[PDB]
């Protein structure tokens, strides 16, 4: 396995060498300079993360079959919460309805518990699919839309 | 002025670990620092650890406080220039207050005075200390809003009730370090003895 | 404009941020927009209670002219046994943008009422009524009138944006964009090649040069 750690000149991706080690290579993890500012020690940037062969590493064997559904529905609900951000910004955040505020607490804590993490603390697979679900837990079971049926019910009991 | 992109900036930034990138609209500005502190970084921080621990505990976190404020004024500064501060909130106006207070006490040292001619290390960690304190303090204040009032209505009580502490953080540089660090100390334990009298009595009224 | 790459990053960081500032403007005007319909909503069930309260408050006056005949007149003029004429309205900011609401007699504060008068039952049960409908008429004309200022100030807003900032600023991306590249990547190439071929000749001299002697 081949992880290259390639520095892009002047903060882009422009730069003809992460440009050719894109088109060459099949994955793109990110380094957010806002978080960083923002002082969470992982500054990944989950929005611009992406693997293509996400699907061939997640199964049922191999890691929990939740594990690309919340994948999914993490993803999706920290757009809808960067989104949402945007609109309270906007709006003065009064005329939000209480899923706006459900994903605003969603993000909040994401980025408080999830993406912040202990330079020395180690978490198994697991321990992070447990952590995301806790995450999860304070939505709703119908607002979960990406969660397939059966599986929702199966974790988040709790 | 000219882009950081130069052969000789990408070649430097590459090994040096601290760049203090100077501002062009900060130098038109006549902010004399001129220090930018978005695209300015110290890849030292994790060694000073100890130090820092040893000196003041507490300094780590209101530092990471103060470089949080300084973010979100950036980023919703582009925000208020399109929409327009009528939609900015009670915790968005103590942010834009703490920011400005950073922008003028802190980040300003004239350096032509003997006040601001040389800044030590005690008075600096205590000025940061003050205004993070502050900004605690109005954030609880407006995260109560109890009893018919509070929030934004707080926000304001504590700007024009409480603008005697507001003004003297201010004043707060202008204390000489030459009278002595036990003096400045006690002076600066004082003003947050009084701080935290603030937003208390504030609390008791309950707006 | 000089076609620097600094120029070059400039107007793309200008770009990306037009592009995020006009969705965050639609948004914000959708969101203005769907309220403005919630209030003309409301002002067209007003409206529509509008006529009827005035047919309703006419029988009033007959029920006056029955019962008491002529009124009292002059600064009494009678017919009146509640709905003092006293009102309480405040600006509230919704959406972003302050709103009165114009609560109106029968709706308002420090209302009061004298007893009822031969008719003054049928006039508390039709005038008074009448000023509870004005009261949310002003309310909500009020409020649709601002919201309407508003929504047309953000849509203008969103439209010069969209038509005029972006379609000016790519054509400036793309115009800094071929100047650099066409002309400082190809004439520097150029002077490196006129170099080489410099280079190449000289030694072809020197062996020539070598060969004659």
């Amino acid at each position: 396995t081949q992880i290259p750690i390639l520095t892009m000149p002047n903060d882009d991706i422009t730069h003809p060498t992460p440009d050719l080690t894109g088109y060459i290579t099949e994955g793109q993890i990110y380094i957010d300079r806002q978080l960083q500012n923002r002082q969470i020690y992982p500054p990944i940037n989950v929005l611009p993360s992406l693997s293509r062969l996400m699907k061939s590493a997640i199964g049922e064997g191999m890691t929990r079959r939740d594990h690309s559904d919340v994948s999914n529905q993490l993803y999706a609900n920290y757009a809808i919460g960067k989104d949402v951000q945007a609109m309270k910004a906007v709006v003065g955040e009064e005329a939000l309805s209480s899923e706006d505020l459900l994903y605003l607490e969603f993000l909040d804590k994401f980025e408080r518990k999830f993406v912040a993490q202990g330079a020395y603390d180690s978490r198994n697979i697991f321990q992070s699919l447990d952590l995301a679900w806790t995450l999860l837990r304070i939505f709703p079971r119908e607002l979960l839309h990406r969660i397939p049926g059966k599986t929702l019910d199966q974790y988040y009991s709790r | 002025g000219g882009d950081f992109s130069d052969p000789v900036t990408s070649a430097t930034l590459s090994i040096v670990q601290v760049f203090w990138g100077l501002d062009k609209k900060l130098a038109q500005r006549k902010h004399f620092p001129s220090v930018n502190w978005l695209i300015s970084y110290s890849k030292y921080s994790t060694a000073l650890e100890s130090f820092y621990e040893q000196f003041d505990p507490d300094f780590i976190n209101i530092r990471t406080k103060a470089r949080e404020v300084l973010q979100r004024e950036d980023d919703l500064n582009e925000i208020v220039q399109l929409v327009g501060k009528d939609a900015l909130a009670e915790g968005d106006k103590i942010t834009l207050e703490t920011a400005k207070l950073l922008r003028e006490d802190y980040l300003a040292q004239n350096a032509f005075t003997p006040y601001d001619k040389f800044c030590p290390f005690y008075k600096s960690v205590w000025m940061m200390r003050n205004i993070i304190h502050f900004y605690n303090l109005a954030n609880q204040a407006v995260e109560k809003g109890a009893g018919m009032d509070g929030q934004k209505i707080t926000y304001t009580l504590i700007k024009h009730r409480l603008g005697d502490l507001f003004y003297r953080l201010v004043s707060q540089k202008f204390e000489d370090p030459a009278e002595g660090e036990p003096a400045l100390v006690a002076k600066f334990k004082k003003l947050h003895e009084d701080l935290t009298a603030g937003f208390r009595a504030l609390e008791d009224e309950t707006r | 404009v000089v076609p620097t790459v600094t120029m070059l990053g400039v107007m793309k960081s200008r770009l990306v941020g037009a592009t995020r500032g006009h969705a965050l403007l639609k948004k914000k005007s959708d969101a203005l927009t769907v309220q403005f319909r919630q209030i003309l909503k409301n002002i067209v069930t007003t409206k529509e209670s509008m006529g009827e309260v005035m047919k309703d408050s006419s029988f009033a006056l007959i029920e006056a002219k029955y019962v008491a005949g002529e009124n009292i007149k002059h600064i009494v003029l009678e017919n009146v046994q509640n709905a003092s004429i006293k009102v309480r309205s405040r600006q509230e900011n919704i959406a972003g943008v302050k709103i009165p609401k114009f609560e109106y007699f029968t709706d308002g504060e420090t209302k009061n009422d004298l007893t009822g008068l031969a008719r003054g039952g049928q006039q508390v049960q039709q005038c008074r009524a009448a000023y509870v409908k004005a009261i949310e008429l002003l309310v909500e004309l009020a409020s649709l009138q601002t919201s309407f200022l508003t929504l047309d100030e953000a849509i203008k807003t969103t439209n010069r944006r969209v038509n005029a900032l972006e379609n000016v600023v790519k054509p400036r991306l793309e115009n800094t964009i071929t100047y650099i590249k066409g002309e400082l990547d190809e004439l520097e190439r150029e002077d490196f090649f006129r170099l080489k071929k410099i280079q190449g000749y000289k030694k072809r001299e020197i062996e020539r040069q070598l060969a004659s002697s």
